[PDB]
């Protein structure tokens, strides 16, 4: 209910800012700022803090070059620029340090997939909630990876 | 300005002229007033080419907005719905001179015969809705001769290219007896524009294939 | 634009056309006036005939809104009595020209005589209502032409069948000296829609129903 | 109110409904509005009401006045000078709402081409006139309508027969879509009435070839 | 609507569109707006199709009837005080909407240098005349259009052949940037209407000209 | 008053007269209405000479406010969204009389070919705006003259040099034919103002090169 | 519409007719105009009846919500300044036409005199009281015609069945003088409803001895 | 009433009549219209005794207060902005008729060349603002007429007594050509009032020597 | 987020500044000062202090 | 009717009509206009009755209050300061007939020259106000006639009781010629009301006196 609460008001950030200047403007790096500076009001301001993490990514725009962004922002307002992978919630190290070891820079789909359904497999199928952010795409990069197709994946 | 919208076995195809007009003076040749609004829909404005792509631009963004936050699209009754208070919401500044008037065209993907999921909705000054249950519409100052047009030539329409085809023809109608109405320009190149909307989804059509359709269409009635 | 309402033992019938115009114009052929609202009521907006749909949808939210708030359907003067506001808080709206009026067909279920249990209410520009106690109304138009025509037909309504006779009878009669309001197209196919509501509660009658009491009329005044 | 007119090879052919309307009320179902004027020529009147058997009235007398005078008719353009100077008088009185627009139609008999010699003219609120080259006119509230049908079916114009289906057409259209002009009322048994001229004269089409042609179009869309 | 008038060495030529418009709606197509009111004059009216007709028929029935009652024609400063006159007694019709502004295009036979003998006068509401020492003029709705092209191209006219040409591509630019003035319909092979008049007096350009002048006009445009 | 722009290959370059009105009466000889509005765009407000500083200036701000809290300029397309707000937030005092219609000139350093990357944007009273694709435009008082000039003109731009003078040469045109737009004033050394802006920004024009221009214009027409 | 009310000795009764007008049709034949709104008073509105229906509910509901409150009820003054207070709050509401004038009937419980305990108050447009000393009074279209009858008959009430009379026999001759007030209809069976107020409180008095009277009346003037 | 203001070499003056106008009554002789409003600057303001002041005194504590919150003054600019802000913060005044034009005078002791770092600022009803180039400028009904005087004379300003005489002469032509300008009263020993401001500040001209100027042009006319 | 919050609101300060009167009416004393009322407000009545230290800088 | 207001040497004095009017009918004849606003000050209003007697009153209290907040009375300019606001809080209701224009007559305590310490200050419909330095003023209906008396009598004032038979006999001019300024009525005893103030503060002229001096103007000029 407290993620769910942000990732609304994330929507509605983007796409009032999108509106108002132009879909180019919205940036990975405005989203993660605006998350600092909310979970930060809410650790002050609010009774209970937010026990959430959270993860805002971005890849380049169709046809340019640039590598993915990937921000980590805690329930304090912190926020950290990640260039590699970003792991979140339960017990973090040693999926970090299986990830910092079977790392693999411009992996495929299927390659990176492996790498990380282990690791999350070491901190503890229709068990998972795959998505991408496919820059091949022309403009909507989100792409969900369901059913037979995550299964076609494996 | 004249855009006109159609019912084909399998779809909707939906065409709209270029010109813009400041009384008699021509102020625009390229405007675009037909847009994909979504993956199965489409809206065309009857006006300014600005009031065309900030109405679009703004429903397009609802739609797609409604989409992120509950993880599926709005039905096609919704998406209708979420049109007419953007109309409605419009009335207070329509008295005054700045009226727009929507034709919407698509495909309802959870329709139970996909040969007539096709959609067309018209709206009203005050935000009235209804949907088309006669297979073709038109909405600008060229409407009542792309209507008329259309009315003598529906029953050539078997599938997605003679639709398109009788789009044209429509429009082509409108602009010869209106003169807010631009026709084919074969001297600049400047062709209507159209977007068809099946089962895969909304697509532009190439203006290729309407300068194609235009030519036979002028070779036709000469 | 013309719909009629009439009470037959048992129940109570509401039907309307399919017209709509642009000054003489035509501008549409087959709008829908008349929607169900709730279990047991129905109500057909004349003018504004795009808006018909929007003000029923409204009224229909607001009953079952307190339906289900309260665990219990409003009484059917409870009922009147939003209709009315409604109708009141538009008032502002219909001096600039967008005026509309509904008529309320409904059947109480909490009256002592099922037989005489369906129920009429029209209502003014000032959002004043009127429940019929003469057994029929009309709104629109071609109301004139409606009533008049009911006047002289309806001591042969008894039965929900003949109640549904005479309302597309009436529409015809009402299309007949009203251009506004249009009779059944059979070159389209396109007829009048009609709801009946009885004890079962509120149902939409088939177009194949009201498509062969037409045509019993058209294609026999006519050479057919 | 609708009046068509249309040329076929060696004559005219000019057709008009029955309907008189205060505003939305239907106040006549059996208003003749095409009258023969002289034995060459016929005039319709788009008029309020029936002032048109008054106007047509005026012109016959008119016509044959200066046939007895003179012992010659007057010529097609002497013919339409008159009718234009009746239009012209009748300014003043179209300010307040009293319009009347007339349409006629004739066959010239001194016209070098007996093929081409119908002809078809127009008139206008200040009185100015107007000789029909592209084949078809109309006039009345149902009249972009019936011309716009008559653009698409005017190509099967070949003979008498042929023209007078079209006209019947064109105003059965015109009636399609404006609820101010009438239909043929097939349950009363009123058509629209016509007059065809050719080299033998102007003659009245009886109410029964009318009739035929009426249900033979609602025949052919049902 | 529009109509152009220029002067080349020894002479001056006159033309206009064929359009009309109630609106937008494109009423006429076939319009000739441009009439041969005697020997060495021509006038062009931008109104409806019958205020240039009779207009220019009144003003030939004036000039003839000066001639026959004289034995000789009038001055070319008594053609135009005649039409100063007939533009001024419409001044009280004027104020209702019934607007017509004439431009006269003639010859003075009486001038002592043939090369500059060409006349072209213009008249404003008041029945005001002026006449034109800039070389070319036009009136209606296209006007400026126009003028302002004929400001950039009047230096090619040496002769009647380009100042024919000139004056019709003029007659493109303008029905180009205004809806109410028809360019040419090579559709239906209608274009502008033009006469050209000098020492030999008066003559109607043949349409196969000003025909292959338009596809020229085209051709290099695209 | 009269603004140009026009696109040239490798940029774009806006021009406007110096003239203020007061009705009949000269109250403005120095008037300035083309600003730098950030390093890639320009504005040119036709209204009040005094209202163009003030647009322009809270437009530049609101450009440069941007780019500072976000630390990237705004997008082309955000620039002109920005400039459509403005203008729209303006629509009440328009209906007084305090009308600005602004024009914008650009250089989109995002765009794939450098040689169309200069953007011409122009915006009606209802704050709706237009891309022009036919390569030049103009706003204010005398922008059909400058318009119809820049018509038969565009063919000789190739570089900035041939652009700013078509450019000088439209507005010498707008003023010839406008009174309300001021000519180039040798007498007092007062000439037209304009911005280049190409891929190295936007730079004001010296007023030396546009006399330099000015004279040139005067001599080729004398 | 009339309503009439008139003093008896111990008591007050108060009628109104059925009729409801949209100009000259016949809109309403049932109508109820008179409602108890206490256990000892009864109002009866004449105007819009939208305001009329609405008035008579509310101030009922006022009088019994203070009662529950306050555990008594008001007094016949407070009575009087709640109502008064109603109709001037409707006041700027009866400027456009929506004008609704009450009469009021009661029984004063805490009066001295139990026979003269009745109570007539009138309204004016401002919301201003008057109570009468004359016995009687009327409000509607028929009121004067009413009153007037009073006039002459009010000498025959001497208790609660002649003053039932003379207030039917009241609105007898408003029907037989204004067609805006309808008189009894034998046919249909519809007749003036009645409230008579005494020492027992408020009642309805039955439909049947309404009609006894009427018949009386109707034979007595035969 | 009349307002003046010119650059000299090294300052700016300002001068303004004294009349006081009630439709054709004289209604004051004595009325300083020009005020000091800062150690740099100078307001004129065309119209009463009061609302002159009011206008001075507010624009003066503004700029005075700038100075004492952030330590130094205003920048020339600055203070342009902050009088066309009061301007066009009196816009709804204005419409009544309460309409203030100001005009500003003022050295800006951080320009360039001493020389001409006088600045002379004029407003329009809107609140806009032009800064002079051409050397003078005046506010008021006599404006016109001073301006043109003034165009003739300004050739004759070397320095800060020469530009004063201009001013006064002027001021004298403004009052000789329009009613409603006081030109000097030698009387009662009334004089325009002025303003002289170069690099040590603005200063009032003494009355004696405005007298001395103006008793010279008397004797230069007479 | 504590110190970004305040540089975006000193750019909403300076920008107002110059708008409203001059650019060359914008200084760093200025933006220091509207910088300590702020900060000295948020220590005083916010629920958690800012946990920032601030540089405003001016050059000719 | 009229007020008055003069200086003389050591003082001012201020003197008003009893006079009120209805139209043409006499509603007052006892109305006092002049009021001791402070022990320095007194205001006379002329306009509508019951903004003006009011008037006084409001700016008595004003002047009070800051006297006993700050522990000093306010300077002579906020005094005026304070009556100007007052005035233009007015405005709007000026617009409909409540215009209420004061005079202001007082001795500044704080000025140099106590002979020439009397001041008088008046006010126009916007607010504004002017100081007189003439040393008399007027206001009112007979303003104007009362002025021109001021004008020839002003010289013969030397004193304050000079000074108070001038004011007297410039009302008792402008009864004289105004017939809504009241004269002197030695019938019913009533008189002008009259304050003198000197370094010694403001005082009431007693009745007595006033009436020696009427009685002595009417001796002068019968």
């Amino acid at each position: 209910n407290e993620f769910d609460n942000l990732r609304r008001g994330g929507i509605q950030f983007a796409d009032t800012r999108g509106y108002a200047y132009d879909r180019r403007d919205v940036t990975g790096r405005q989203l993660a700022n605006v998350y600092a500076q909310t979970l930060g009001t809410i650790f002050t301001e609010q009774a209970k803090p937010y026990e959430v993490e959270l993860c805002v990514a971005e890849v380049a725009h169709y046809g340019e070059t640039k590598r993915p962004e990937l921000y980590r922002i805690t329930y304090d307002g912190s926020i950290a620029d990640e260039p590699h992978f970003v792991v979140m919630g339960g017990t973090t190290e040693p999926i970090a340090n299986a990830l910092k070891e079977s790392y693999a820079e411009n992996a495929s789909l299927t390659d990176a997939l492996r790498i990380a359904v282990a690791a999350l497999r070491a901190g503890s199928v229709a068990s998972l909630e795959v998505a991408v952010l496919d820059a091949n795409r022309p403009r909507r990069a989100f792409r969900r990876i369901t059913g037979s197709a995550l299964q076609a994946l494996l | 300005x004249t855009i006109v919208a159609l019912k084909y076995p399998g779809g909707v195809v939906m065409a709209g002229d270029r010109r813009s007009t400041q009384g008699n003076m021509i102020s625009g040749r390229d405007v675009r007033k037909v847009y994909i609004t979504d993956d199965y829909t489409a809206t065309g404005i009857a006006g300014t080419a600005a009031v065309a792509v900030e109405f679009a631009r703004l429903y397009a963004v609802e739609l797609e907005h409604y989409e992120k936050l509950e993880g599926v699209p709005l039905t096609f009754a919704g998406k209708i719905n979420r049109l007419a208070i953007m109309v409605r919401g419009n009335l207070a500044a329509a008295m005054q001179g700045l009226l727009a008037l929507p034709l919407l065209a698509g495909y309802d993907i959870h329709a139970s015969d996909p040969q007539s999921a096709g959609r067309i909705v018209s709206f009203d000054a005050a935000g009235g809705w209804n949907i088309e249950e006669e297979g073709y519409q038109a909405v600008g100052s060229g409407s009542l001769f792309a209507k008329s047009s259309m009315k003598k030539l529906y029953s050539q329409v078997t599938d997605g290219d003679s639709g398109l085809r009788v789009a044209v023809e429509a429009l082509y109608d409108a602009a010869d007896d209106d003169s807010a109405t631009g026709g084919p320009d074969l001297v600049r190149g400047i062709f209507p524009t159209a977007v068809i909307i099946d089962a895969d989804g909304a697509v532009d059509v190439p203006e290729s294939r309407i300068a194609e359709l235009a030519r036979a269409i002028i070779e036709s009635r000469s």
